């Protein structure tokens, strides 16, 4: 945890980051609802099987 | 594979048979039918047991839980945790082998003479020179059976055997003596057979 002073020289538009996702299989259509995404700049590797 | 001797069977029991392992010099030191005396250490050997009842799993001590889509459940989870059944057999590891009752203290007469000690050799020589050795052997071999001196003599000659031979054309001349005893019940036939065996 860090506390720093600065000045904001830009601010991107507000976009939608998923906190939960529901992934459905193409073959059997079964779902894997409510997969907890990590917070911040980070991605998720979908299950392969 | 050896099995327990009859002298140690408990009542109404079947002999226990276990496999013993011979390594290096002793590899071929035991042959079927021998009353050997294996000296070594008992050991356990992992077994692929067919027991349908789960028992004594062994798994990792690291606490790991599968993520969504890769949960530690089923064969996947068993494999991931490295679960293996701890089923074992008891096996004997014999470093040395030897007969339970040594006979002496290729094969030839000179080989036997060298193998047997001085006292045993002199005993064999003196009994060979001894007179009426035929009757002496018969009596000393059947000290409880009365009469049947002809049967005793025939069984002794059977024990000593003949001289097997092979003809030039290949046909073999059997040298072993075959003896049969026919008679009325309670005539000591089984007694002769049991004497011969023991
Ligand atoms: N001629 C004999 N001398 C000494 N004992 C005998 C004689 N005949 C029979 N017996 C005794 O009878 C018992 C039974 O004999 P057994 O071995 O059953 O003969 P078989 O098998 O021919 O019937 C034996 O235990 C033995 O001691
Ligand atoms: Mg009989
Ligand atoms: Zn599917």
């Amino acid at each position: 945890l860090v506390k720093i002073p600065g000045i904001i020289i830009a601010a991107s538009a507000v976009r939608a980051k998923a906190t939960r996702i529901s992934i459905q299989c193409r073959s059997c259509r079964n779902t894997l609802t409510n997969i907890a995404m990590r917070p911040g700049l980070e991605g998720y590797a979908l299950p392969r099987k | 594979r050896i099995q327990e001797t009859q002298a140690e069977l408990p009542r109404g029991s079947i002999p226990r048979s276990l496999e013993v392992i011979l390594r290096a010099e002793a590899v071929e030191s035991a042959q079927a039918g021998d009353k050997c005396d294996f000296t070594g250490t008992l050991i356990v050997v992992p077994d692929v047991s067919k027991l349908s009842t789960p028992g004594a799993r062994a798994e990792t001590n690291s606490r790991v839980s599968g993520v969504d889509g890769y949960e530690t459940e089923g064969i996947r989870g068993l494999r991931a945790l490295g679960v293996r059944d701890l089923s074992y057999r008891l096996v004997f590891l014999a470093c040395c082998v030897a007969p339970t009752n040594p006979r002496f203290g290729e094969q030839t007469a000179e080989s036997i003479k060298n193998q047997m000690t001085v006292k045993e050799w002199e005993k064999v020589f003196e009994m060979s020179q001894d007179k009426n050795l035929y009757h002496n052997l018969c009596t000393s071999l059947f000290p409880t059976i009365h009469g049947n001196d002809e049967v005793k003599r025939g069984v002794l000659l059977m024990l000593f055997g003949g001289v097997p031979k092979t003809t030039g054309e290949g046909t073999s001349l059997r040298g072993d003596i075959n003896v049969c005893i026919v008679g009325d019940p309670s005539t000591a036939k089984s007694q002769f057979l049991k004497h011969v065996e023991e």
